[PDB]
């Protein structure tokens, strides 16, 4: 997820559920908040390839058609390339709608490096009185690449569990909440920087 | 990725045909017309070696150049046809009328068939239609073809491309004639290409239809060979068995590249050829002039 | 080139209702339009393809319709699930043209019974003092419709140091929760002595407040 | 003639497509089957009594 | 309607839900309490045409073409030829079975003209003793075209509506008759004469 201004980056389809080489494959890129673009096809036979008008020759489709992946690599990224870079695959040999789309992989152009997130308890504090209903949760702030997992105490109880979408600060990096509830236990992953702390439970 | 592969095959085959076009196209200048010339002007340098009939041809093609224009107009629309035969109407000026090959197929065998059978099934289908349909255009429109500019080839050679049926060609453009019949077994109705584009995989084609014309004062009289015994044998004359006479003159014919009826020889053109005055006195009344054969086989009339 | 000219950007249409989204193809697609269904954070479900097909599984009240370069979809018997962004795609190709492009999309959003939010405010740890910089989140569960945001220190408002973030709605009411957090350094955090984070829901609104010490 | 087209290839298929696509379907059958007929029965079928 | 025997009439097709020329179209007929006769077809290049072997040039078709209309045009008529005219679409290009039936035309042969109707209103007395069932009604009798028109109160209530057929006199002139209930209001037209009279509510 991580890539310089003017840099360049190559992904890979995650679809993995059938042979590759057999369906027509689109490269869809979406940005944050933003509707969905087509970027790239590419024909079973391989040398084929469809474009949009704009990308002129920015992007590149390939296959490895030996371990059954397709590429896409980018050169002179800009800020406007920062989006989640969908493989959907397309019903069919030829021209199609998707019915298959992989899971996507987040891609940030900035200048920062990654940066460790910063994990805080927050806890209505033990002074108060404790009602019968109480909420807990974690928070994490101070994080450069988009990408974030929160689990909980393992994912045991995951009935009350309510994740919030994250949020730019001025400076660039990200923060989210999570919130929970039960009778009267937390666990965040950053994986681009490799960071998997959980403590007070 | 059939139709690229089809694609490409095709452009392979009509990138001559366009080429050819272009070498009478690109060296035909239309001058401001005026009263000091009536027509057009070929560069004969630029032609460089050229029969009569190529440059008529090449004239045809000129005057084929505008409704040529004209059509080219709704380039866009005949890329969307999706039917075998469409019609295309725009200001009710020169409706231009659009067959369209294996469009049938897809339409009737192949998309009705579609939830049937699986999609790789479908993708040879299509295939092997387009590998036959170019097996079978290749004669006539192969390295076969080697004058594009020429309006001599008939409509049923040209109807190949929509898969032979010329009738369908012929009735769309709304021809109808007595002689229908009898033009199209003569090899009287003529196409002439007049377009091809090869980023939309489509031609032009000019139908030439004529009219029969009696020649005045001619007829062909036709004789039939009967065995005759001589010296304890039997003959055979070796004679014209078909002369024409036109204004009392005896020629030769040839009756093979004719059509033959009951009533009249058709033919798209004058076939006469000239005859021996050896045999043209023995038709005369000199029948020692006229040969004759042995007669050994056990069928003869 | 080919472009999709989709109509409209949002809408908004109550439980039970018909909702109409319109696509516009620069050129003629001959019926080759596809429907996709995207809500926030998941990969998109295809919803009819061939401009009238629908995809398996997929509920008979979703009826698409159309040829050449108008089409539309028409989304009736609305419920709260049905709330997602909308695409439409042209795969066109004939075999010569080449028409391929996505609709710039449709937010559609579903009216829901009206609910009031519960607020609730959250204090800062020991460790969040420290380097200066205090996180205060104030959240609002189970809500619709939307609701204004506004803080209050000692009875100042504040406009700079808040960021919020609102979930989608929920596919079972149609409720929207909120997570407002506002950021000072730790020695003005230290220097006032309560904060108040008021939410407000039309003529209705919710205030929560808290101690300096403890919470 | 065409009667294994009409009960294999359009009858089957008058469900799924257009009756205007079946019809020129049917009429393309036709004239393509006068196109090769038209060779041996048209005028260059000079003399029947043979 | 109105035709003297021996005239000629000439009628159209009020189907007007489709293109007249692309659809197989005959002509139905019957006569009054009689079965459905077929008359006439016309195939969709507009010159051939199918005819009964009863007809024998009587009946002729033909479109208008231009207006999107078929004609039927009819001589030397007689008392059998008084029938309901159906304009009959069906189905299809080619011979078929009909699925879109026109409202019809009626036709009445006769020595006589048109003749107003005369309505009166009948009614039980005011003498009588007034029931909770109370049964009102109008009565149409004196009209030579067969045609009518029986609406009430222009039509807002008709819950309670019953209008009978009609019926020949010997003379040939027409007369029916229409009942209501309700608890303790009437307009008839005959086009053909143009009378819409209505009155003692
Ligand atoms: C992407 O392009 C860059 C520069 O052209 C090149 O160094 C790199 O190997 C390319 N990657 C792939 C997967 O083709
Ligand atoms: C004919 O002219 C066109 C346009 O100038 C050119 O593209 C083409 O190559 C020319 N063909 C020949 C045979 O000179
Ligand atoms: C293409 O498919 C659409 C939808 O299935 C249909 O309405 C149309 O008639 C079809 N066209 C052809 C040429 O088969
Ligand atoms: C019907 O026939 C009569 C007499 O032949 C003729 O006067 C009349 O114009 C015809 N009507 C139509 C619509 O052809």
């Amino acid at each position: 997820g991580l890539v310089k201004p003017g840099g360049t980056l190559t992904l890979t389809c995650k679809a993995s559920g059938f042979t590759l080489s057999s369906y027509w494959m689109c490269w869809v890129r979406q940005a944050p908040g933003k509707g969905l673009e087509l970027i790239a096809c590419l024909y079973t036979n391989g040398a084929t390839t469809w474009y949009a008008s704009w990308v002129n020759g920015r992007f590149a489709i390939s296959r490895s058609t030996s371990r059954n992946t397709v590429d896409l690599n980018m050169t002179s990224l800009t800020a406007a390339d920062t989006a989640t870079y969908f493989c959907a695959r397309g019903s069919g040999s030829g021209w199609s709608w998707f019915n298959i789309w992989g899971p996507g992989t987040l891609v940030t152009v900035s200048s920062g490096q990654p940066k460790a997130p910063s994990v805080f308890p927050l806890a209505p504090c033990c002074g108060d009185t404790p009602s019968s209903t109480v909420t807990l949760g974690c928070l994490v702030k101070g994080y450069l690449p988009e990408p974030v997992t929160v689990t909980w105490n393992s994912g045991t109880l995951t009935n009350g569990v309510r994740t919030f979408p994250s949020v730019r600060q001025s400076s660039g990096l990200y923060s989210l909440s999570s919130v929970v509830s039960v009778t009267s236990t937390c666990n965040v992953a950053h994986p681009a920087t490799n960071t998997k702390v959980d403590k007070t439970v | 990725s059939v139709m690229e592969n089809y694609k490409t095959r095709l452009n392979g085959i009509l990138t001559p045909i366009k080429g050819a076009l272009e070498i009478y196209k690109n060296n035909t200048h239309d001058l401001v017309g005026d009263v000091r010339l009536a027509g057009v002007i070929m560069a004969g340098v630029a032609i460089g070696i050229a029969t009569a009939a190529q440059i008529t041809a090449g004239v045809a093609l000129y005057e084929a150049m505008k409704n040529a224009d004209n059509i080219n107009k709704l380039k866009s629309s005949i890329e969307s046809t999706n039917e075998a035969v469409v019609k295309l109407q725009e200001t009710a000026e020169k409706t231009v009328y659009v067959l369209t090959a294996l469009q049938d197929y897809i339409n009737t065998n192949l998309v009705p068939t579609i939830d049937k059978i699986s999609c790789k099934q479908t993708e040879l289908s299509l295939d092997l239609a387009l590998s036959k349909y170019l097996s079978d255009l290749l004669f006539v429109f192969g390295p076969n073809l080697q004058d594009p500019v020429s309006n001599s080839m008939t409509i049923q050679a040209i109807s190949q491309a929509f898969g032979g049926n010329y009738e369908t060609l012929l009735r769309t453009l709304g021809y109808a004639t007595e002689d229908f019949d009898d033009l199209l077994e003569s090899d009287s109705i003529t196409g002439q290409i007049i377009y091809v584009d090869l980023s939309s995989y489509y031609i032009i084609v000019r139908v030439y239809f004529p009219i029969l014309t009696e020649i005045q004062q001619a007829y062909i009289q036709e004789l039939l060979p009967v065995s005759f015994n001589n010296d304890n044998s039997e003959w055979i004359s070796i004679v014209p068995n078909f002369i024409l006479v036109r204004n009392t003159l005896i020629s030769n014919i040839e009756i093979g590249f004719c059509l033959i009826t009951k009533r009249s020889v058709i033919c798209n053109q004058d076939y006469a050829t000239p005859m021996t005055n050896n045999m043209r006195e023995c038709l005369t009344g000199s029948t020692e002039k006229c040969p004759r054969e042995l007669v050994v086989s056990s069928h003869v009339p | 080139t080919g472009v999709m000219t989709q109509t409209p950007a949002s809408v908004e249409a109550a439980v039970g209702g018909t909702v109409t989204i319109k696509c516009q193809a620069s050129q003629n697609i001959i019926s080759s339009l596809a429907w996709y269904q995207q809500k926030p954070g998941q990969r998109p479900k295809l919803l009819i393809y061939y401009a009238s097909t629908l995809a398996s599984g997929v509920p008979s009240r979703f009826k698409g319709s159309g040829s050449g370069t108008q089409f539309t979809l028409t989304i009736s018997d609305l419920e709260c699930a049905d709330a997602a962004t909308y695409y439409c795609q042209s795969y066109y190709y004939s075999g010569i043209t080449y028409g391929n492009a996505f609709g710039g999309g449709t937010e559609v959003v579903v009216k829901g019974d009206p609910v009031a939010p519960t607020v609730l405010i959250f204090p800062p740890a020991a460790d969040q003092v420290a380097t200066g910089t205090v996180t205060i989140v104030c959240v609002a569960n189970k809500y619709f419709p939307d609701v204004t945001v506004t803080w209050e220190v000692d009875g100042t408002t504040q406009t700079t140091g808040i960021e919020n973030s609102k979930t989608p709605q929920n596919s079972a009411d149609c409720t929207y929760n909120l997570s407002s957090t506002l950021t000072l350094t730790s020695t003005q955090y230290n220097s006032h002595k309560e904060y108040t984070c008021k939410v407000t829901q039309g003529t209705t609104s919710v205030v929560q407040s808290f101690s300096r010490k403890n919470c």
